[PDB]
């Protein structure tokens, strides 16, 4: 989930 | 190395090209359509750009990973879980869950890239995981489905506890139906605190066009309930 | 004679009391449902009515039908494949597909494409996408039965789009058991690839043996089936 | 295919 950083 | 894109091909370099520094960048341009993101999907690469910047794809090495039965969950948490206040659905309503992503704050999912994924959604291989407090959503997750493999996109919380009840939950129904692994691209403290790790891009690519051509319940993503206190 | 169905039950009348002409018209009403939709397709019937029209059910005498091996090829469309440049993909977007056959000349009601999504998202209705680099130009789709595979529509915004889409399927049809393909009725593009008729009872029974029969359990994820030069 | 006639 890259989206969280 | 770097490869830049058009519209001329849906095509992408090979993984093995991408650079070390930043980790794994592989290409710039193209666009979000369904079949270049399918594309690059099953080629173990990805979009990740900040607003205002061209589409940048990537293929890290390492690959941030999460094995559904490692997933870690504290003492606290469970005891939470097993009186849970949340009711969890699938694919109820995946254009919410990306809004309360994109909106979070914390802004890389601009709305050409909702756009996009929402497309995906409708077309069947993006779907998202609400968490509902009484009739309100509180949080929820959203990936792509590549077979028995589930790319993680991001997931987003309103209320405590509401993203590790949606990945907890999905990560039971998951497992207990042929899901094998959790793609989360690249490790992050949030990512690596729920049991994230790293493993080499050959592998995770092995893994990939190995769980791709799986399958779960054919009626696995039907729109559902997945657990209701 | 030609009975009006029940909301009430999934029942079908013995397709051998339709009438003769039109030919093959043997009930009305119902509706199109997954349960009764796929309990037609076991029987031999299939719904085909007009916008306006209430649902009319059908199962001709003869029967149109296409043998795999039996696929013509021109000499010219070899050569074009053989150098061809799309792509072509299974169970991409099957939503696009269905859009885009529905289309062209309008039988496809918003009802129909709403039913036959319904399918899709069980896993009874595939497609086969046609690509042209990033753009969709072609394909068909259809509701597999064993290895049966009945034959909805196609449609062709490339030229050969739709040729390679079939040609394509074919091959990998046959490769894993594909037995027959069904095209209800007989017309002047089905009739140039090589469909031809066989009496109502003869592929009623092929019905009842293909429909049990089974194809590689994965034969349907979705993934790509053909890439250009 | 018969919604091709």
């Amino acid at each position: 989930f890259r989206y969280l950083g | 190395r770097l490869v830049q894109l058009s519209r001329h091909s849906i095509a992408f370099p090979s993984p093995e090209g991408a650079l070390r520094e930043p980790n794994g960048l592989l290409a710039l341009g193209g666009d979000l359509s369904p079949a270049r993101l399918l594309m690059a999907y099953q080629r173990g690469i990805f979009p990740w750009f900040s607003p205002g910047d061209p589409i940048l794809w990537w293929s890290p090495d390492p690959r941030a990973v999460l094995w559904p039965e490692s997933l870690h969950i504290s003492r606290s948490m469970k005891r939470f879980h097993k009186r849970s206040p949340y009711r969890v659905t699938m694919n109820y309503a995946f254009g919410q869950v990306i809004e309360g992503c994109a909106s979070d704050r914390e802004t890389w999912i601009t709305r050409g890239v909702v756009e996009a994924y929402h497309r995906l959604h409708e077309l069947g291989h993006a779907h998202s995981i609400e968490v509902w407090r009484e009739d309100e959503l509180v949080g929820g997750m959203y990936g792509v489905a590549q077979g028995t493999l589930f790319c993680g996109e991001s997931m987003f919380s309103r209320m405590e506890n509401a993203s590790k009840t949606a990945l907890l939950v999905f990560c039971e129904e998951f497992i207990g139906h042929g899901g094998k692994l959790i793609d989360c691209q690249v490790l992050n403290d949030h990512t690596a605190s729920l049991g994230a790790c790293e493993i080499p891009r050959r592998d995770y690519l092995n893994y990939l066009n190995q769980m791709r051509l799986g399958r779960l319940p054919n009626n696995f993503w039907v729109p559902r309930c997945l657990f209701s206190p």
